[PDB]
Parts: C-alpha cells; structure tokens; sequence
C-alpha cells in the first residue's frame, strides 16, 4: 500500500546500506551510497522538506562522482570485489539483510518491536500534523533564516569551508 | 499467408540495413584518400545514408580501402571478428583485391580475402571516388535481394 | 537547396508542439474546461479539499457559485 | 487521463530526437556545402526511421570482460532519465507541476552523469576508462558554474518554480537584465550536454568513441537517444530562463508555437557550433570554466543578490 | 626572400588594449567565425546526384581494359 | 517513534559496524563515514520536520557543511597513502606500534 | 502518484527497448567477437589498473564548494526577510570567502593539473 | 596617478576578465550603502502579510489601534502604490 511508501523506501535505505557497508569494490559501493541518497532524499521529501532531499540528493551525487574518480586512480585491484566473489563480503551482505528482514518481519506483524528503543509498526502516517501552514513553506522559511537568525554559524561554516581548502593543500603537497 | 507477411517483412529489415550503411572509419593506403573524396562535397555519401563511424562495435560495413601487410593482417581479422552482424566487407582497390602492385613482396597478403570474407571487388587503383560508390551502390543492391526470413520461414 | 532543410525541421517543430498542446488540451478535459489548479503551499491545497467537499460530487473542480446558497 | 499524458510526452519526444539526427545531418551537411540525406525518403524524411530498425535488428554483444549487470544498467539509466528531465517542463503547462523544479533538473542532471561513469567503468575497456573519466573532469568542470549562474538569475524572478519564468519574463526578456549570465549559462549547457566543442566523454578522433566503444545496436541507440533528448531539453530550459514567450490561458497553443520556435532556434545554434570550431582540451575545460567563469559567476551572484534590494526590486516569494 | 608568419606585437594604447578587451570578452573573433559557416548554409552545395549525374572525365581517362579490332 | 526510525537507526549501526570492520580499502571505509553522516541528517531531518522545529531546520544543511569537509580531508590523507605505497591498504599503515 | 508513475513508464520503456534489443537479433557469439577493443591489437594490460589521476587536488576542492551551492541557494527565500541588512551583510560575506577560497587555491598553483 | 594608471592598464590587457569580476564585485558592496531605495526593500518586506493580524482585546484606550480595516489610524501602503 501506499501509505506505506516511506516505510517501503526506508527498507531499500537500509538495504543501499548494506550495499556498502558489507565493502565490496568502492565502485559498487559508491553506487549503493547512491540508491541509499535518493531514497532517503524520498523519504526526508514525503515528510515535507523537498529542499533538504533534494540538497542532500544533490550533493551525494557530486560526492560520489569524485569518489569514483579516486577509485579508478587508488582504490582499484585487477578483480573488483562484488557481492559474491568473497566469502566475508558476501557473508556481512546475507547477515545485513537477514536482519533487515527479521526486523521488518517483526515490526510488520506486532505492530511493535523493542531493540534499545521502543519502536512502532502502527504506520509513519500516525504521527503526522492534521493543521495547514499559510502561504510559505516552513522548511524553506527555516533554512532562509540561516542569514537572518544564523549569523554566527554563516561565519563558522565560512572559515571552516576557507580553511579546508587551506588544509587539503598542506597536506597534499608533499614537501 | 504466412510466405507473403515474411517477404514483406524481408523487405523491411532489407531496406533498412542498405540504407543506414556505417562503414568503419578503416584506411590503409592511398585507396582511402579516394574513399576520403567520396565523403567530400562532390559525392556526399552521407546523403545515401552512409556514415562513418570510428567503432568497430558501431559499424555495419567494412571497406579495406589500401593494402593489407602480414604485420597489420591480424589486427584487420580483430576488427572485422569485432563488428557484430550483418557485417559486409568491401575490397577496394587492387591491393586489397589480390596483392596489387605488391603481389609477389615478402611482407604483403595476396588479397584481403585471404584473412576476410568480401562481399563486393572494386577494381583500381585507386578506384575513383565514384567507382568506389558504384561498389556501395552494388552492396545496397545484394543486400536488398537477401532472403533471411523467406528462407527461415520454409525451413 | 538550403529550403530542403525545412521539411525536415517542420516535422522535429510538430514534434515539439504535440507535448505543449496535449498538456493543455487534457487539463481543460479533466477539470471541466478550466486550467488545473496550481497548489504550490497548504493553503491552496486547503482550498482545493474544500472544492471537493463543496461540490457534492467529489470533484474540486466543479464550482457553486450563489445558487448554492439560500 | 494522466498516462495519456505521459505518452503524448515521450513519444514525441523520441519522435523529435529522431528527427533531430537528421536536421543535424543536413544542416551539418549545407555548412559543408554538401547536402546530407536526401535518398531515403524525400528530402530524407525516412532516414531516422531506417537507422531505428538497423539499430535495433543488429546483434548487440556483451564484452567477454565487462560486468553485465552494470553494462546493461548504463543504457537503461541514461534514456531513463533523459524523458524525465521533461516532466516539469511548462510548455506552458508542466507535466509534473513541482515547487523545486528548477533544483529537480540540477538533481537528474548529476545522477544522469553515472549512465556514463558506470557504461565506461563496466565496459572494462581502457577507451571507455578514458572516456569515462573525462566525464568526471568535466562535471567537476561546470557543475558549480552552473548552479550558481542559474541562481543569479532566479534572485530575479523570486523561485524555483519553473513556470514562475512565465510570470517574471511577461515585460521582457531574462536576456536584457542578464546577457552576461546567458553566455556562460549558453556554454555550460554545451559543457552538460557533452556537445562539441566540449565532445570529450566520446571524443571520437582521440578516443575512438570514448565511453561507448564497446556499445553495439539497441543498447548504443539508447545512449545516442539519451544524448539528443538532453540537448534538446537544455534548449527548452534556456528559452525559458532566458527567452520567456508571453502565456494566454485562453491560448495556450500560441505561447506552445512561439515556445517551440525559439527552442528549434537554440537547438539549431548547437548543430551551427559543432561545425564551427575545433575541439577543447579536457584540462583546458577546467581551468576555462574556474579561472574564467567562476570568477564572473561570483561577482554576478554578489551583484544579483544586492542589485533588487538596492533598487526595491526583490520578486514575491510566491 | 622570406617572411615572418607570427612575429607581431600589438599596439598597446588604451583603444587597442580595449578593442582586445572586448574581444575577450565577447567572443567577437569567435562569432565571426559563426558567420563563415552561415554563409555556406546559404550556398549551393557542390554534390552531384549520383548516378544520375557523374563527374566529368577526359578523353584519357584510365578505366577498364579491352582488346580492339580493325 | 514510528516505523521509519527503527530503519535510519538500523542503518547507522550498519554503517557504524561497517567503519569499525576493515577488510583492506580505506576508500571502502571512508564511505562508511559518509554513510554514517547520510543517516544522521536523515534522522535529523525527520525529527525536526515533524516537530515544525523551523529554526532547526537549518542544522541538516550545517551538518552536510561539515561531512564534506570531513570527506575532502578524508580523501586527501588517502592521497599521501597512495603516494606512499602504491594502494589503500590499511596494512600498510603499521609502521608506527602501540 | 502522479511522479512515481511518470518515472515507473520512463524506466520502463527504457528496460522494454534493451530487452528487444537482446531478443530481437540474429546472434552469432564467438571468443574474438566479445574481446576488449583496442584498435586492433590486444591490450597490454589490465583495463582495471591504477589511473592516476592529475586534477585530484581539483577534484577535492570541488567537493568543498559543491557544499557552497546548498548554502548559497536559499538566497532568493532570505531576501525576503525583514533583516536586509544582515542577511545581505552575511551573504555577501559567504561569497566573498568562496572567493578567497579560490583565490588562494590559483595563486599557489592548486589548480594547475600535476605533471 | 601615474603608476596607479599603469597598474590599471596592465590588467586591462592580461585579465580583461578578472578587471571585470572586481569591478562587479565592488559595485555590489558599495552601491547598496548609498542608494535611497534600500530602505524600501526593507518596508515591502515587513508590509507583506505572511501571518493573520491578530486582533488586540479593546479596553478602550488604544486610540492609535484601528477598530475597523479601512479606518485611518494603522500603517498606511500609499507609499508602496507610488513606489
Ligand atoms: C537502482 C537500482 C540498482 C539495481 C541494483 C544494482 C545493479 C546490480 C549490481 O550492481 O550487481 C552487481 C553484482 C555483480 O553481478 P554480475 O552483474 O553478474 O557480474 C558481472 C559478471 O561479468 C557476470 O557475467 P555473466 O556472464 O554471468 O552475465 C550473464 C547475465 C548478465 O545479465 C545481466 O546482467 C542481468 C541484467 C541486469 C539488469 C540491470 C538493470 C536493472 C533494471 C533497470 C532498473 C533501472 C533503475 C530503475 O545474463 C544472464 O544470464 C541473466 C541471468 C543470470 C543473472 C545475472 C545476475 C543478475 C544479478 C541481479 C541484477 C539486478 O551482482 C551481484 O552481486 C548481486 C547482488 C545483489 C545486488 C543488488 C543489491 C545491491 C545493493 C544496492 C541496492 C539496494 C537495493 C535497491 C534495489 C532493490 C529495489 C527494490
Ligand atoms: C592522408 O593520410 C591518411 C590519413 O590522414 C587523414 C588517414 O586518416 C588515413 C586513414 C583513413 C581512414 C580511417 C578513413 C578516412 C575517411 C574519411 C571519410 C574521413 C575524412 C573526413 C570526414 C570529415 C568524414 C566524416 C567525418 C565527419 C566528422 C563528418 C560530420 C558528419 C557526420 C554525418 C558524422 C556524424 C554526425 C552526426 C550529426 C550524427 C549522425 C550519426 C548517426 C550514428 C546517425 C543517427 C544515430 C542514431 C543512433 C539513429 C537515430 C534514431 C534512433 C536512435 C531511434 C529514435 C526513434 C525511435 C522511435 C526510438 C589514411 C589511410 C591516410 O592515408
Ligand atoms: C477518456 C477516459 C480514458 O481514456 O480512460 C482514462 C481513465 C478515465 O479517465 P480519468 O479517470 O483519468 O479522468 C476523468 C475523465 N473525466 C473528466 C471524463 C471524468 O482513467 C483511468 O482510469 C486510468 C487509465 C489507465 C491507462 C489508460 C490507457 C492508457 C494507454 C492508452 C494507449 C493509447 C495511447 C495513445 C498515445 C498516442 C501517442 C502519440
Ligand atoms: C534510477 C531510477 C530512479 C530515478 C531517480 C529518482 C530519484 C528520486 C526522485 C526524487 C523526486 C523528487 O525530487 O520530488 C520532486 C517533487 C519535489 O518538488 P516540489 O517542491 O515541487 O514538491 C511537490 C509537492 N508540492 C506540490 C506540495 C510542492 O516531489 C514530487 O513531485 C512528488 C513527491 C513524490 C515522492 C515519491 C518519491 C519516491 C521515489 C523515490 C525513488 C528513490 C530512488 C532513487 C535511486 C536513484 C539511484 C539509482
Ligand atoms: C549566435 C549563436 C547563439 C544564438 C542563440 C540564440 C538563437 C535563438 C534566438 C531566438 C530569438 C527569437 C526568435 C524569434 C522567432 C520566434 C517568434 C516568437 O517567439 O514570437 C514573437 C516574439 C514575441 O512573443 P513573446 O512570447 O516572446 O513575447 C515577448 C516577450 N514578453 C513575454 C516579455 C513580452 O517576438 C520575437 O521573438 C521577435 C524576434
Ligand atoms: C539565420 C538568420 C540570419 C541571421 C542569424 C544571425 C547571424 C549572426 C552571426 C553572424 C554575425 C556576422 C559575423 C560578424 O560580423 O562578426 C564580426 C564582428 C567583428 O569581429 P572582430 O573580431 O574583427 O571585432 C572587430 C572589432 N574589435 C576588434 C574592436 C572588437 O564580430 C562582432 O562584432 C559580433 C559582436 C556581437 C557580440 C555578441 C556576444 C554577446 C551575445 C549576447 C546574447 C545574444
Ligand atoms: C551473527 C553475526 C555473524 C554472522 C556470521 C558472519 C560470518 C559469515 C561467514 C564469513 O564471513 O566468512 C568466514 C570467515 C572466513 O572468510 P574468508 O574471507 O574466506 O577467510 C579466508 C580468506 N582468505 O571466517 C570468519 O571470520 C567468521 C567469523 C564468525
Ligand atoms: C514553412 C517553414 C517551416 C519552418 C519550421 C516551423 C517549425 C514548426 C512550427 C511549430 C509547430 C506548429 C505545428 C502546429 C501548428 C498548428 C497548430 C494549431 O494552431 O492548431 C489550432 C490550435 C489548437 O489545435 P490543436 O490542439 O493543436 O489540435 C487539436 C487537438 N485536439 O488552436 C489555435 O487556433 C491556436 C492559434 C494558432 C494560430 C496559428
Ligand atoms: C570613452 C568611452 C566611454 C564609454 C565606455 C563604456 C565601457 C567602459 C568599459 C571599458 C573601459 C573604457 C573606460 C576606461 C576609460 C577609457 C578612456 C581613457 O582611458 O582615456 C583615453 C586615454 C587615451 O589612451 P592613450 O593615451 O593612447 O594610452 C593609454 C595611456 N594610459 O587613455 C588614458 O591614457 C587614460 C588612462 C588609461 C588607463 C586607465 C585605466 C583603464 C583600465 C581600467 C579598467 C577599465 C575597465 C573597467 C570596467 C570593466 C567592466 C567592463
Ligand atoms: C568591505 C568588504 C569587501 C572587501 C572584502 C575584502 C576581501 C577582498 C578580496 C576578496 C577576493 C579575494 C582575492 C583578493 C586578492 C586578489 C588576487 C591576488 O591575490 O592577486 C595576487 C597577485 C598574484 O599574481 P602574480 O603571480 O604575482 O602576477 C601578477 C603580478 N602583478 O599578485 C598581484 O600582483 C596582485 C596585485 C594587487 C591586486 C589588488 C586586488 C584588489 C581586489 C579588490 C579591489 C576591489 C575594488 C575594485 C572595484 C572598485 C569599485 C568599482
Ligand atoms: C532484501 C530484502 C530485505 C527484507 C525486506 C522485507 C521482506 C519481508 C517482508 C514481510 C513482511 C510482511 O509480511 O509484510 C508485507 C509488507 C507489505 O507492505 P505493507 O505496506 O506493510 O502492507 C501490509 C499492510 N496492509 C495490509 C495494511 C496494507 O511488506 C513490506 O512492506 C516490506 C517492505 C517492502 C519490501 C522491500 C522493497
Ligand atoms: S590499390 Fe593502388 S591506390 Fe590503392 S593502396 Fe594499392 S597502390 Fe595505393
């Protein structure tokens, strides 16, 4: 059902997870970071911020592309690794997803599951507003308040972004 | 019927193949500056449809246009091996027929027939751009009497 | 002649008409001859799920105007 | 009535693209003093059609050393999104009418890149690796250029909105107050599309056919469908932002005639330049679009953010 | 006798100093080059309509061989 | 908490237990980090969407701010191992002893 | 809906055309038809080795202002806030330091490609 | 003047580009502490009514407070009609 779908898209999100976190070839695993960003761009956008999925979409894609770069250049063997050519990289990807599925197994039939936190299977839908904003988006009224309210961290994250470009030619200079 | 729908449909798959023709971007010798003036002004041979294109693995035609050295033999068998099917081959010229000038060198084959199949011999040396046009013209042609579905349907 | 060029960019503009021309034309069609209504914020998707309840029909396109009220 | 819809969308846009090739092929062919077809059809008109079949009846073939399920999932990727950067197009009415339409184009536009990564890479060939890595030189070439110029000119209309472009262009072109913003927004789109003089993930006469060397019949056609349908929508996008056409709600089908025009034109000047100039250097690319561009597009950003609000000239929000 | 091909050096008064500005700038010797490509667009094209037409040959035209008779 | 949280914390700890498990890349655990940073502005977009928190809003962008820096720091240290050795392996990296 | 279905039909008709085009032809497979192009002769090596890469240094900068265009975007919604003066103080301030940023980069020869 | 002049000229001929960034760059600072018009950036802003005006309880000695829209007292737009 489709009152389901950020539920649906938060399996795939963890399933793009064990795409990469079972390592296999970066190449593979930068694709798996991929899937996990646009579906967890489509899960933030169906809880009403279309400027945050969107952005975070858009900034892992270009993350990911210089990611590749770098694979080709010094992340690469003459056989790259996929999920099945390894025993630990296939066994850490059958583990992530049996979980994924007990997990979703349980949740789905009790309608609630308790691992360190008390969890709820009744549906995302439950715990949303039944009030209308006006005229504006509240997510975009928010992040349009970081140069009005947030002064001091537009200064922050200016000299940290200055600084990183000072640091990342220091340490790659090599003399 | 059966026998009148597949010779409409021989029909359909023949006229598109004769006429979206993609030679390989492929020259030896001098025979390729004329086949360079069959894609110049005069003749156009992109107006019948045909269009070089550098790949092996995009090409439908292949026109050995210059002479075929035992050095450069295996690598033309490599290219042809990778050009999926239907691929015709075109000889041009007299070196890439039998030899040529050069039939009786240490280090020329007697013919591109030896290490390819050919579907079509054009004569010169070189063949005027509009002789080698007359060969692609006359591949056109063969290919539009090919009976691939007429005789799988009678098999 | 360069002309001969045309023919073959007045198919490729048909083309690029076609996609305009039947948006516009379905959106009349399915909301009663009128454009489709635009909610970019709450308050005007607020508007239009009362057009549905107004309307007695379960359309939001379908208008009562004063005859509806007495 | 809204798949109706949908395929009165991508059937004519792949009817468009076909016929793209062969107004590319004549127009290409009369700057050349030639002609381009003229025998298939009359005046050429059945050309796209004989190659659609030829492509598609031709063996293709999987390289006995590519990974087949990332080298078929490269072509299914590129078309696939190619059809749907059109969907939040006003023409003038939007498929798909969104809020961050103009943030949805950046996004498809950078997950469109890996149909390129991923064909070359899976290829396992050292053509398509050079090819495929030219693509990453030249999205890290653009990629910031363009989003920053493509913000300077929305301070101007007030929102991401897409057929907000209608309203803000109702007096005058976008082109007037922002000329210097539409050069380099013209180049980069030429940057995006991988079109000459910027043809570098295929580079024909140095890398053969660069990512897509391996590629043979349906799966190469999609690749070559995926590319037209891009340029001609990086068209359809610059005569909104830049070359707005004055909307009618009783008319909708004059703003469609008067948009369709203006979009042939741009999509010509795309075939007029690939048969104008030679070919950039990839590391030439970089440093003309850092050292060049960037430079102009902040400044042109600093000025498009202070120029309404010293003018009291700042668009609604809505 | 022989001359130089690319040994020049340009005038550095503020006109031409701005004239190379603008060039820069604009694009002025790249859109110059747009106009000779457009002006071919509106040339005839030199192609012959083969075979219907075929490219002029002399009396000494080298091509097939025969044996004649008297 | 709904349904939707038990997946985003499920995949932290993935990515968590997938830093803390090297097979031999360090590229393959420099995507764990920016794997564990998607999480968290996953988890921290939700909350603070469904709780109209406005001005929080804002802190989702900061925290992408600062992954990237943590990325292209991450990225040029990979550099001078690469330079050093020939690979990313994390072997390598054994010249110093506890 | 509407947008699930719209990109359901262009993936798959996308995925209906690869399939034709597999099932479709006439196949003819052999060894040398499926090896590795390269101009004709075998490559000499692995396509899979090492790639060094000239512009990383470029390529590291560009993931740092990448994250410029997610702080520089909500322009158009912040200068519709009654605090114009700090917020146009403060984004001309985010701009000037990415300027900076590159400054610094280009005269210590950062974005020139390594040898 | 005059070394200041060939600095000028000296960029003008080798980063007609960056001659034109800076110059761009400056107007934008410049310009906006100097014009008259910034300050009804700042009014249009605050007169544009995102929110209700919620009503203030009348104990009868608000006389600057209107009890009716279209009464006097309250901000005026005539400004913004001419603007
Ligand atoms: C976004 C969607 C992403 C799609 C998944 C990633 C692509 C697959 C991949 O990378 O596998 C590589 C990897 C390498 O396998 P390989 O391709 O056989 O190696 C190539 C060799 O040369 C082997 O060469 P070969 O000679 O064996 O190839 C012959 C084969 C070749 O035929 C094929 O390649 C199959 C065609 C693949 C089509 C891929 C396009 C998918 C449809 C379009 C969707 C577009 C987006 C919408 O032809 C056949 O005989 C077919 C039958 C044999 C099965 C072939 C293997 C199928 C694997 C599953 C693919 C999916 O495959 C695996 O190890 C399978 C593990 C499971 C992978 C999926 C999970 C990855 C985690 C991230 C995804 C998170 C979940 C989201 C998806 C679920 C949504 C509900
Ligand atoms: C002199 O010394 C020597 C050399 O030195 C020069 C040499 O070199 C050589 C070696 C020689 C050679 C290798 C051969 C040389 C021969 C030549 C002809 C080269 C000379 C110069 C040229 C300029 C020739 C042609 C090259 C160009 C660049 C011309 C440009 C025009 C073109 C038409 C090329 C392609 C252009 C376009 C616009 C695209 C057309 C391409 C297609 C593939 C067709 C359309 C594509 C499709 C995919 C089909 C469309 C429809 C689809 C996909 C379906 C859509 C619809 C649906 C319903 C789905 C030798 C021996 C030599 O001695
Ligand atoms: C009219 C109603 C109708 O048609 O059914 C839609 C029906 C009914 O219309 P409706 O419910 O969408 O809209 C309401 C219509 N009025 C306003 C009259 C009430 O909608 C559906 O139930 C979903 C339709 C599913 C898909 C329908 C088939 C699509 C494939 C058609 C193949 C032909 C396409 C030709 C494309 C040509 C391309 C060049
Ligand atoms: C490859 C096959 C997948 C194609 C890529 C899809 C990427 C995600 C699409 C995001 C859509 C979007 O941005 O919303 C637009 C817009 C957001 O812009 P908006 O601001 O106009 O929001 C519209 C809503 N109103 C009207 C209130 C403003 O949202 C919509 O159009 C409707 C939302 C529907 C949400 C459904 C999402 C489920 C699909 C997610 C798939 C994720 C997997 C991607 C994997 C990619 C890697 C291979
Ligand atoms: C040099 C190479 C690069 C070239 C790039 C530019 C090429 C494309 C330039 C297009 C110029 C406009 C084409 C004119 C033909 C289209 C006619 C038309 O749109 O309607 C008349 C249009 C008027 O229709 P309108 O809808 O554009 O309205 C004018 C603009 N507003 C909305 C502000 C009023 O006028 C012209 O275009 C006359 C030229
Ligand atoms: C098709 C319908 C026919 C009309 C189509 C339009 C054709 C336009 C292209 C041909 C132009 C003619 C060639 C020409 O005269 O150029 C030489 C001329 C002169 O070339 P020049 O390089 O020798 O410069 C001479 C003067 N100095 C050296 C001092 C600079 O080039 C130009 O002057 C063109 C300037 C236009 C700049 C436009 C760029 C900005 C575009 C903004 C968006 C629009
Ligand atoms: C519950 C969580 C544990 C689930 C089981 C996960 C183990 C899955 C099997 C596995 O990972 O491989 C077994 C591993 C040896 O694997 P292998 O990489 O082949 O070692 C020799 C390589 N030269 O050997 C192991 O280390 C398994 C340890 C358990
Ligand atoms: C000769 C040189 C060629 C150069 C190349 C030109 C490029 C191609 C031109 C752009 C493509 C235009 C093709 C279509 C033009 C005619 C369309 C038209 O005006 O039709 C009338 C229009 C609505 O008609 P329509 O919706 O399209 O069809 C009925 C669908 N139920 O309703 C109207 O009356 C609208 C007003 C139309 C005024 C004209
Ligand atoms: C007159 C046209 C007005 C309309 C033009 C509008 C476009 C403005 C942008 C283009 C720049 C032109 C304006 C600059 C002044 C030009 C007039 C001028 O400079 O006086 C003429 C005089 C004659 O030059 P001359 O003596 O032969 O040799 C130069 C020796 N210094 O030269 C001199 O000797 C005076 C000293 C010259 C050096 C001054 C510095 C010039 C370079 C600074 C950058 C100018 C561009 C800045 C704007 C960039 C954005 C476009
Ligand atoms: C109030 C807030 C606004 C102010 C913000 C404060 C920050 C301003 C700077 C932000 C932009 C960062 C870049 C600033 C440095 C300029 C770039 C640079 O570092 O140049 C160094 C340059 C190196 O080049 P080199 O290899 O030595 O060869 C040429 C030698 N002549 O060596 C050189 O020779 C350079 C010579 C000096 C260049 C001076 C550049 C000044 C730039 C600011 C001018 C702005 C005013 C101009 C516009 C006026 C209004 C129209
Ligand atoms: C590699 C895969 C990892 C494991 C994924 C889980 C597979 C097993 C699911 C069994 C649970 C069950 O019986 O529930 C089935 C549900 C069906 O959807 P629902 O909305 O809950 O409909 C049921 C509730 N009704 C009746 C109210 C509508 O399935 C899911 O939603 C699983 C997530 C989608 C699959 C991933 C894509
Ligand atoms: S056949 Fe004649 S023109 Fe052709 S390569 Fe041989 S010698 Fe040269």
């Amino acid at each position: 059902m489709m009152l389901y779908i950020v539920f649906i898209l938060s399996v795939i999100f963890v399933m793009g997870f064990v795409g990469f976190s079972s390592k296999p070839s970066p190449i593979y695993g930068g694709l798996g970071l991929i899937v996990s960003g646009g579906v967890g761009c489509g899960i933030v956008l169906n809880f009403g911020g279309s400027f945050l999925g969107l952005m975070v979409f858009l900034i892992y894609l270009g993350g990911m592309m210089v990611v590749f770069g770098y694979t080709t250049a010094m992340a690469t063997e003459q056989y790259p690794e996929i999920w099945l050519s390894n025993k630990a990289v296939l066994g850490a990807f059958v583990t992530g997803l049996l979980m994924e599925f007990f997990m979703v197994y349980y949740v789905l039939k009790d309608k609630e599951v308790e691992v360190v936190f008390e969890f709820n299977g009744l549906g995302d839908w439950v715990i949303y507003d039944t009030g209308d904003s006006g005229f504006f988006s509240e997510e975009a009224m928010g992040i349009a308040a970081l140069y009005s309210y947030g002064t001091w961290l537009v200064i922050v994250t200016g000299w940290s972004l200055l600084i990183g470009v000072v640091v990342i030619m220091e340490i790659t200079r090599g003399n | 019927r059966g026998e009148y729908v597949v010779a409409k449909l021989d029909d359909l798959i023949n006229w598109a193949r004769r006429s979206s023709l993609w030679p390989m971007t492929f020259g030896l010798a001098c025979c390729a500056v004329e086949m360079m003036h069959m894609a110049a002004p005069r003749y156009d041979m992109d107006r019948f449809g045909v269009v070089f294109r550098a790949s092996p693995r995009q090409s439908d035609v292949m026109i050995v246009a210059g002479t075929l050295t035992n050095k450069m033999a295996p690598a033309l068998r490599k290219v042809y091996d990778q050009m999926p099917e239907p691929r015709y081959v075109v000889s041009m010229g007299s070196c890439a027929n039998g030899g040529g000038y050069y039939h009786y060198s240490y280090s020329v084959v007697r013919g591109c027939d030896r290490i390819v199949p050919v579907d079509i011999y054009v004569p010169g040396c070189p063949p005027t751009a509009e002789a080698l046009l007359y060969g692609i013209l006359q591949l056109q042609k063969k290919i539009k009497r090919e009976k691939r579905l007429r005789i799988w349907y009678r098999r | 002649m360069w002309f001969e060029v045309l023919p073959g960019i007045a198919v490729m503009g048909v083309c690029l008409f076609i996609p305009g021309m039947a948006t516009a034309r379905i959106h009349r069609f399915s909301n009663g001859g009128k454009e489709k209504r635009v909610a970019h914020y709450p308050y005007q998707w607020y508007l239009m799920e009362r057009d549905r309840r107004v309307s007695g029909v379960n359309r939001s396109y379908v208008s009562k105007g004063l005859e509806n009220i007495d | 009535m809204f798949m109706i819809n949908i395929l009165m969308l991508i059937i004519p846009i792949l009817l468009a693209v076909a016929f793209l090739t062969l107004v590319e092929r004549k127009v290409l062919g009369y700057m050349q003093l030639r002609k381009g077809p003229n025998v298939v059809g009359p005046y050429g008109l059945l050309q796209p059609i004989a190659d659609a079949i030829k492509l598609f009846i031709k063996e293709p073939l999987r390289p006995a050393t590519s990974s087949a399920s990332m080298f078929i999932l490269a072509p299914i990727m590129a078309l696939g999104l190619a059809l749907t950067m059109w969907i939040p197009l006003p023409m003038p009415y939007p498929l798909i009418n969104m809020n961050l339409g103009v943030l949805f184009m950046l996004a498809m536009s950078s997950l469109a890149v890996y149909s390129i990564l991923w064909s070359g890479w899976a290829s396992n060939s050292k053509y398509a690796l050079i090819g495929a890595l030219r693509a990453v030189a030249q999205t890290i070439s653009y990629e910031v250029t363009l989003a920053i110029i493509l913000l300077s000119v929305l301070l101007m209309s007030g929102s991401f909105t897409l057929s907000t472009l209608i309203t803000t262009q109702e007096q005058m072109w976008l082109i007037l107050p922002a000329w210097p913003l539409a050069m380099m927004w013209f180049i980069s789109t030429l940057a995006e599309t991988n079109r000459a003089p910027f043809d570098l993930t295929e580079g024909e006469s140095e890398l053969v056919s660069g990512f897509n060397v391996e590629y043979a019949a349906g799966p190469f056609a999609l690749f070559f469908m995926a590319e037209y349908a891009n340029i001609i929508m990086m068209n359809i996008f610059t005569a909104i932002l830049f070359l707005g056409t004055s909307h009618n709600p009783h008319m909708p089908e004059l703003y469609t005639i008067n948009f369709t025009i203006k979009s042939l034109l741009l999509t010509m000047s795309f075939l007029w330049i690939r048969a104008s100039y030679p070919r950039f250097r990839y590391d030439q690319l970089m440093h003309l679009l850092w050292k060049n561009f960037l430079p102009l597009t902040l400044a042109l950003c600093m000025w498009h953010v202070s120029l309404p609000i010293l003018t009291s000239g700042i668009p609604p929000q809505t | 006798t022989y001359k130089y091909v690319n040994l020049r050096e340009p005038s550095m008064d503020m006109k031409s100093v701005t004239d190379r500005a603008a060039q820069t700038l604009l694009w002025t010797e790249l859109i110059r080059g747009l106009g000779m490509t457009l002006s071919y667009l509106f040339r005839e094209p030199a192609t012959i309509n083969y075979p219907f037409e075929k490219g002029p040959l002399s009396p000494r035209f080298r091509g097939e061989h025969a044996l004649r008779r008297y | 908490m709904s349904m939707v949280y038990m997946n985003i914390m499920m995949a932290f700890t993935v990515s968590l237990v997938g830093l803390l498990m090297y097979r031999s890349h360090l590229m393959s655990s420099l995507l764990c980090l920016e794997g564990m940073m998607l999480s968290l502005f996953v988890m921290a977009a939700l909350t603070i969407l469904n709780s109209h928190f406005t001005l929080a809003s804002m802190m989702p962008i900061i925290l992408l701010v600062f992954a990237a820096c943590e990325a292209a720091l991450g990225l040029s240290l990979l550099v001078m191992v690469s330079n050093t050795y020939g690979t990313d392996y994390v072997q390598n990296l054994n010249l110093l002893q506890c | 809906m509407n947008l699930m279905l719209a990109l359901l039909t262009n993936f798959t008709l996308a995925t209906l055309l690869v399939i034709i085009a597999f099932w479709l032809p006439q196949l003819n497979v052999y060894s040398e038809k499926t090896s590795p192009y390269e101009c004709g002769f075998d490559p000499m090596g692995s396509a899979r080795l090492p790639f060094s890469m000239k512009f990383f240094l470029v390529a590291i900068t560009f993931l740092l202002f990448d994250l410029e265009i997610a702080l520089l975007l909500p322009l158009p919604w912040a200068s519709q806030t009654a605090n114009l003066n700090t917020m146009l103080t403060m984004a001309l301030f985010l701009i000037i330091l990415l300027a900076v940023s590159l400054a610094y980069e280009w005269t210590q020869k950062g974005l020139e490609w390594t040898e | 003047a005059e070394r200041v002049a060939a600095f000028l000229k000296n960029v003008w001929a080798k980063e007609p580009v960056l001659v034109a960034s800076f110059a761009i760059a400056g107007l934008a600072v410049i310009l906006p502490t100097l014009s008259p018009y910034t300050k009804y950036s700042l009014m249009i802003n605050r007169a544009t009514p995102y929110n209700y005006p919620v009503p203030l309880r009348d104990d009868g000695n608000m006389p600057d407070v209107p009890s009716h829209p279209q009464d006097p007292q309250g901000p005026s737009l005539e400004w913004l009609k001419r603007l």
